């Protein structure tokens, strides 16, 4: 499996072979637009007449596409098709305790009526959490979980949680220009932690204005007395973001008739959309961000008791 | 004879094949180029130039076609009031400036991509409400009136009224538009392949921008993959683009729309804004209807008048009213140019009959299908427009539809979940609907036929009629193995082409297989009758001894065929004479399990009942019924467009507009051909099948507002006979915002 | 000075010595090659009129694997030594249709016939990664194929004969 | 605008430019208004070979009887509007749902 | 019919147009089939268009 | 009625532009192929092999 | 490292850039740029169905002189810096016909109309070299032209409008 290039009329492409091939070539290039299933650069070219004379393609090389089973959940390479996600996750709900199986659960959900066969396929993981699209139906549950990102470039070498700094700005994240995202490790639910995720039953837009969330509890043991809490929305703003104000404000408090109210006000507010938000649907989201949660209220009263 | 027996498509091997070839599949010649059409990116504007430096740049660009290109007129369109290109102004956004020709589909698109335009906006009308505070229509109102208003809005005990929408619908054909144009280099000739129900009008138009004879254009249609009325005018808007480049650059040239491409600028259904006034008694009984229709037209008029009259003559559905008086009127916007859409005006109109008749069930606190049955048209009565409706058998449907359906115990158990259940409700409905069939205008009602029976007795079928997935040439092969009393594989139909059948009505209406089935049943015949002096002289002899001696005797064995509709023509002055051959019924149940939550919701179960009278193909026919219904279950629950208040659509694409996917049907989904209601009025007593079950989609639309009441009734007010308004698409949106609750406040 | 780019297509090796990144399969496919079976709806991955089968050997799990793909959506340059199954490799009328083209022709799943290839080539897909699946399995097959003319009733039970 | 057809082919010898001049003068209109196209299997079936020399008298005919057969179906829409161009007529004709093809 | 018999298909499959002959003079009275049929046959097997 | 009168093949103009189009005048497709025929060099014999 | 074929058709510059010797003028003209006007009647010099003007200076008698010649033995290679003139480089009815054209047209020298262009093309040779020459030149300018239809007579006759 040797490195191969191809020469077109406006752009350049490279098949890296190998994981050093690729942090100099994207070191070498900064720039350089890294390609694996293209069901997004596909779209950017043809609809949003975008052109990248610099194409690197590492759907080939180890890593990037090695699946581990860790002590602390299981790590996929950001290049793993999204069908292999869903594969690897509905083994393990089957196999693992409920208990541990929670966050994968989530993932599971979003992964549903999400495209079809044939974009699910191709379209790899890494490629879903980089676009950074404001609608992902991932992110939200990636942040939501704190899951783990390798990241990579030529020597350097880090990993990190995902949360609300991930994503900067619309469509930007907290890549370094030479950096390439190389494995994630969707974590292994702890006892006492409950996970859900929703979204929107429909689509309007072209990436804005889709509610779709991620939400994770974390109790006290043997006791309904919250000690994390974390509610990623996406669809609710140019990017994937946290109620994190609101979900602070409940910390070490009692899941009850209550807590379902305070956090509800302070979803209201904090998530708060203008009458000109761009995307429109401001009534509905606004209840599906309050509604979704009551879900989580409910299916955590259940999964308490 | 295969008359009655469901034989599969014609062609259902070779699409399951991959080896049908519908228009771009067909090979481009060696020398064959590719257009891009240039589409405007305002509303409404002035061109104040157009720059193509760059265009000229890109790799493999030949020309740039503008109106001035153009050899004949730059006139065009179904009332002459648009144009082949934009000249000084555009009048919508996905209006045609021009259009780049180059080497590669790519290298067209690349440098239509790069053409400077400079605009100067000019006020802009984009909505309904626009448009009349503008006072910007086209043409005058139309309206049918029968007996007095008040008298009966006087004699009414109770009087609701109320404004209504339904939105558009884009026809999502899997096959978009295209076209490819071939410059014979004589006499202007050009022969093209095109994908459109109508050959007659391409043919026109395209002779009409070259200033030529219309002998001198053949327009070829072997299949279209899907039309659905969005391929009866506005195809042309492709055609004479490719036909101009073909012109001027004596190169084949082709072109197929993608898919934002086509949506924008084809146009789509007709928008309906509408304000009514019911007039009923407690016992749920209807004595006063008044409604004012406005539908959103577009840059041109096109159908849209057509498109008013039908509307019109539906706004009754299945109902005997009266004293009832229905307007409409064509609103002029800066907006592509809506057209036909299977249902041609009637869905709106059966839609907003039914709002307001849901609304007198629930505001007289009586149940839904007792007030339908009583205000329901009875054998022998007359429509709001004076025709006698003979046959009627909706009441066969209906009652068999609840029978099937078990209605009455599933109604039942339908409340009893709605008092289980605290976020989930159920809802249950049951409609009926009746279609007029055929063109409302009187000189489109006429079909012909050629038949040729070579030496070998082999039989190749030709008539006006087009292929674009209904069936229609498998049912003109049913026929014409029967009439001519021999198998069907000795028949065969290959196109449908302007030198083989001349003058012919586009396919629509519905009335294809009644009309051309008529015309081919009348050429058989003539052949019969020619045949006939072979066949006495030897009757234990083959068909294709006949045919051979009949050659041999030098008779002609090529004929052609005709069919005019009998006894046509309703005049909007006298409200007077018939509209329609006969009609079509239906009745359909749904019911729906919505969530309060979330504004999502299931299709539980769906019971359909079509008096197709005597089927040609029941195959075919239960084909047409479920797809008609799944069109309409999009139509009023999923499919929404929008635009940015400039007047540029944003839901371009399979992404952003949502039409029903395989999850989307009704769990439990039958549908039943009424059985022993021969209709005397068509080819072999069959009956129009393709646009009547369209309507029973707004079964699920009303089931889906019975759960929503009982919703409100839930976590709301308490208000029995309150009436919230719920306009169409009911999508996510509309239903969870309708579910108000301690959230929603 | 360019690598050529080798793959295969219904069995047969199709060597592409100046390939151009910014082609994609549908075209290549319909264009180079003239296989006009696999079809334009939407150039987005909606629809999946351009559906095909994608099979390539994992030095991993060992088997060669196959999925499925849309064709109008992937770069031919990403697919060096994958093999491709177009509708036309599975069947054909001239010949012999596969099991699937006749269920879908003879349950009447296919009116206007335009989605057909892609449907037929998810089924194909779902049959060879599964025998003999379930009747869920069938339906999620066609997560991402639309089809304007049947109302889906038909399809889907014509392909219930390959269940249990 | 008429477009002929017949079981006849040119090869030179102007069988096309006959039959235009026949048609022209029974349907009495200018030759400009008639145009033929090409010969077809599709159009006019199990016709003989374009020989014998006797293809003008017979596509001759041929074309003749097809002239007239127009002629008779036009002929109420004459009377009606005497001073009319055939265009009128044709129009009317086509729009009162009478057959131009035969 | 010549084209159907190879073929061995329905006439009614096959359809000859003619634009004009740069002559024939009799000589494509009949033996111009010699060369149809072959053409005819190449399209067949090989599924292209043939000349 | 122009019966009778010396009227000029319809198509001679374009015979003598050459805008008449005759059959090999006909533009190829981009995959059209071509066809020699294969012929006997004897009158009378028996092909043993090909 | 192949040197480039440059000359001219009706006007317009052609490089072509990988000429081949065994390539005939004729054979260029049909395929390559798709100019049907010139015909194959015999492809070894006799009818001159094929025939075509060539123009080329000559670093002698100064003036570009012109003769016509059969495109059918005409190799493109011997053809750098030469100029050609087809039937379509004269006049057309989508513009104007050349008096020529015209002539031979309305004489009825035109029957299939097969050896029209070559004639055509014979006689705008003459009239290059000649404006008014003899019947005796005009009849010599067919002497390689063969029409199987007319029988000379009408052609003839219609050219004798430019002698004297
Ligand atoms: C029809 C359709 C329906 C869809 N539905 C959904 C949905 O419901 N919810 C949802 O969330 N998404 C959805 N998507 C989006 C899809 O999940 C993303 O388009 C896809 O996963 C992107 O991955 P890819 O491999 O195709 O990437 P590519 O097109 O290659 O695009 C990837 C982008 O990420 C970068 N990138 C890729 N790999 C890496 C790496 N290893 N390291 C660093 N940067 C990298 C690229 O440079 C580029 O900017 C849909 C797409 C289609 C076509
Ligand atoms: N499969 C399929 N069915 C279809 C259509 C289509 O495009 N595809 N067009 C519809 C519309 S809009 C009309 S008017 C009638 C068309 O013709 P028919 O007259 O033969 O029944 O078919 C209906 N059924
Ligand atoms: N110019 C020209 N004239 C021609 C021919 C021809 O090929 N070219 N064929 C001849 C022969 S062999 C016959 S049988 C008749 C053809 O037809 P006609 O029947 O129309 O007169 O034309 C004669 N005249
Ligand atoms: O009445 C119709 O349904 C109709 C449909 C298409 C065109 C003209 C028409 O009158
Ligand atoms: O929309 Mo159907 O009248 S073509
Ligand atoms: O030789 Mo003329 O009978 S065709
Ligand atoms: S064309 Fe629609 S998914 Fe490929
Ligand atoms: S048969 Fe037309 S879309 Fe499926
Ligand atoms: S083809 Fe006859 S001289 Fe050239
Ligand atoms: S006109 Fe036929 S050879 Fe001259």
């Amino acid at each position: 499996p040797k490195q191969l290039r191809f020469e077109g009329e406006r752009v350049t492409w490279i098949q890296a072979s190998t994981l050093k091939e690729l942090l100099d070539l994207k070191a070498q290039h900064p720039e350089a637009k890294l390609v694996v299933g293209n069901t997004e650069i596909g779209i950017e070219m043809k609809f949003k007449n975008q052109l990248f004379p610099m194409i690197i393609c590492p759907a080939w090389i180890p890593e990037l596409n090695a699946v581990e089973h860790g002590p602390e959940g299981i790590s996929f390479g950001a290049a793993c098709a999204l069908s292999s996600v869903e594969k690897t996750l509905l083994e393990a709900v089957a196999k693992l305790p409920t208990q541990k199986t929670e966050v994968f659960r989530g993932v599971l959900e979003q992964l549903r009526w999400f495209a079809g066969k044939q974009v699910k396929s191709v379209a790899s993981l890494g490629g879903n959490i980089i676009t950074a699209s404001p609608i992902s139906d991932l992110n939200p549950v990636f942040m939501a979980s704190g899951t783990k990102l390798t990241i990579v470039s030529r020597g350097t070498r880090r990993t990190v949680p995902m949360d609300h700094t991930f994503f900067p700005s619309y469509r930007k994240t907290l890549l370094g220009p030479e950096e390439i995202l190389l494995s994630i490790e969707i974590p292994y639910s702890r006892e006492d932690e409950f996970f859900s995720a929703f979204k929107q039953a429909s689509r309007r837009e072209d990436d804005i204005a889709k509610v779709t969330c991620g939400m994770r509890v974390l109790f006290q043991p043997g006791s309904m007395q919250v000690k994390e809490l974390a509610l990623c929305y996406g669809g609710m703003a140019d990017r994937t973001i946290s109620a994190l104000k609101t979900t602070q404000k409940q910390l070490s408090k009692f899941w009850n008739e209550k807590l379902l109210q305070d956090v509800c006000a302070g979803l209201a507010e904090e998530l708060s959309l203008s009458p000109d938000a761009p995307g429109g649907m401001i009534e509905f989201r606004r209840t599906l961000t309050l509604s979704f949660f009551f879900k989580f209220y409910l299916t955590v009263l259940k999964k308490l008791g | 004879d295969t008359v009655g027996r469901p034989l599969p498509h014609l062609a259902a091997a070779m699409q399951a094949s991959g080896e049908a070839v519908y228009c771009d599949d067909i090979p481009r010649y060696e020398n064959e180029l590719f257009l891009r059409l240039v589409t405007s990116t305002r509303a409404h504007a002035k061109i104040k130039s157009i720059d193509v430096s760059e265009a000229q740049k890109v790799p493999g660009f030949v020309c740039f076609l503008s109106a001035d290109d153009i050899p004949g007129s730059n006139e065009t369109g179904l009332f002459n009031d648009e144009t082949v290109f934009a000249k000084d102004t555009v009048t919508c956004v996905g209006h045609i400036i021009g259009a780049v020709v180059a080497d590669t589909p790519e290298h067209a698109e690349r440098a239509a991509h790069v053409v400077k335009v400079t605009y100067e906006d000019l006020p802009a009308i984009i909505t309904i409400e626009d448009a009349i505070k503008n006072n910007s229509f086209y043409g005058s109102e139309l309206k049918i009136e029968k007996g007095d208003l008040k008298k009966g809005f006087s004699e009414a005990d109770n009087v609701v009224s109320g404004e209504l929408y339904i939105g558009g619908q884009d026809h999502f054909y899997l096959e978009t538009h295209c076209t490819i144009a071939i410059p014979k280099g004589e006499e202007g000739e050009m022969e093209l392949f095109v994908s459109t129900q109508n050959a007659m009008k391409t043919q026109s138009f395209v002779a009409k921008m070259l200033g030529v004879p219309v002998n001198r254009i053949l327009v070829r249609v072997k299949r279209m993959g899907g039309g659905f009325g969005g391929k009866e005018t506005r195809s042309t808007l492709v055609s004479v683009a490719v036909a101009l480049a073909a012109y001027k650059t004596g190169h084949p040239v082709r072109c197929m729309l993608d898919r934002n491409e086509d949506m924008l600028i084809t146009g789509g259904r007709h928008p309906f804004l509408a304000r009514y006034k019911v007039g009923f008694m407690k016992t749920g009984t209807i004595v006063a209807l008044e409604v004012d229709h406005y539908s959103n037209a577009g840059n041109s008029r096109d159908l849209s008048h057509s498109i008013m009259e039908r509307a019109l003559f539906h706004m009754d559905n299945c109902y005997k009213i009266p004293n009832i008086r229905g307007t409409g009127r064509l609103c002029k916007t800066n907006l592509s140019s809506n057209t036909a859409f299977r249902g041609f005006g009637g869905p709106q109109a059966l839609f907003i009959a039914e709002n307001w008749m849901s609304e007198v069930a629930v505001t007289c606190g009586l149940p839904a299908e007792e007030v339908r049955w009583k205000n329901m048209y009875k054998e022998g009565d007359l429509t709001h427009f004076n025709q006698r409706l003979e046959g009627f058998s909706v009441p066969r449907c209906w009652d068999e539809c609840l029978k099937s359906s078990q209605y009455y115990a599933r109604k039942s158990e339908v409340d009893k979940f709605n008092k289980e259940n605290c976020w989930k409700k159920r809802g249950l409905c049951i409609i009926p609907t009746k279609f007029g069939i055929s063109f409302t205008v009187p000189f489109l009602n006429q079909a012909g036929a050629l038949i040729h029976v070579y030496t070998d007795g082999s039989v190749l079928v030709s008539h006006g009629g087009t292929e674009m997935g209904q069936g229609l040439h498998t049912k003109m092969v049913q026929v014409a193995s029967k009439a001519l009393k021999i198998p069907i594989s000795k028949i065969y139909i290959s196109e449908t082409s302007t030198n083989t059948v001349p003058n012919s009505s586009p396919t629509a209406a519905s009335v294809s297989t009644d009309i051309y089935g008529q015309a081919v049943y009348e050429a058989c015949q003539t052949i019969l009758k020619r045949l006939e002096p072979f066949k006495k002289k030897n009757p234990d002899g083959s068909w294709e001894d006949w045919v051979m001696a009949a050659y041999q005797d030098r008779v002609s064995l090529s004929t052609t065929g005709f069919y005019r509709t009998p006894n046509l023509g309703y005049s909007f002055e006298t409200n007077s004479g018939n509209a329609f051959h006969y009609f079509t019924y239906g009745v359909a149940c749904s019911e729906v399990e919505i969530d309060c939550l979330t504004g999502d919701h299931k299709n539980l179960r769906t019971d359909i009942v079509m008096d197709v009278g005597s089927s040609l193909n029941p195959a075919i026919d239960i084909g047409q019924v479920e797809g008609a219904f799944v069109q309409g279950l999009g139509l009023f629950t999923l499919e929404e467009l929008h635009y940015s208040p400039e007047g540029s659509l944003h839901t371009r694409g399979p992404s952003t507009y949502k039409i029903p996917a395989f999850g989307s049907i009704p769990t439990e989904f039958r549908v039943s051909l009424l059985r022993d209601c021969p209709n005397k009025k068509a080819i072999y007593a069959s009956k129009a099948v393709g646009e009547p079950p369209l309507f029973l989609g707004a079964s699920v639309f009303f089931a889906i507002k019975d759960a929503i009441r009982a919703a409100r009734a839930q976590h709301t007010n308490n208000n029995t006979k309150e009436l919230f308004r719920l306009d169409s698409p009911a999508t996510p949106e509309k239903i969870r915002n309708a579910c108000v609750d301690k959230f929603t406040t | 000075t360019a690598d050529e780019l080798v793959f295969f297509v219904n069995g047969k090796k199709v060597v592409e010595k100046n390939a151009d990144p910014e082609t994609t399969l549908l075209a290549y496919l319909r264009r180079k090659l003239g296989l006009r079976g696999t079809k334009l709806g939407c150039g987005e991955g909606g629809c999946g009129a351009c559906t095909v089968m994608l099979s390539k050997y994992d030095r991993l799990q060992d088997k060669i694997i196959h999925f499925s793909a849309n064709a109008c959506l992937a770069p031919i340059c990403t697919l060096h030594h994958v093999a491709v199954t177009t509708v036309e490799g599975i069947g054909s009328t001239k010949t012999r249709l596969h099991p699937v083209q006749e269920r879908i022709a003879k349950s009447h799943g296919s009116q206007c016939g335009f989605c057909t290839p892609g449907i037929v080539m998810s089924m194909y897909t779902l049959l060879r990664n599964q025998p003999e699946p379930t009747v869920e399995e069938i339906e999620d097959a066609f997560q991402g194929n639309l089809c304007r003319c049947t109302g889906y009733r038909p399809i889907l039970q014509g392909f219930r004969t390959f269940a249990k």
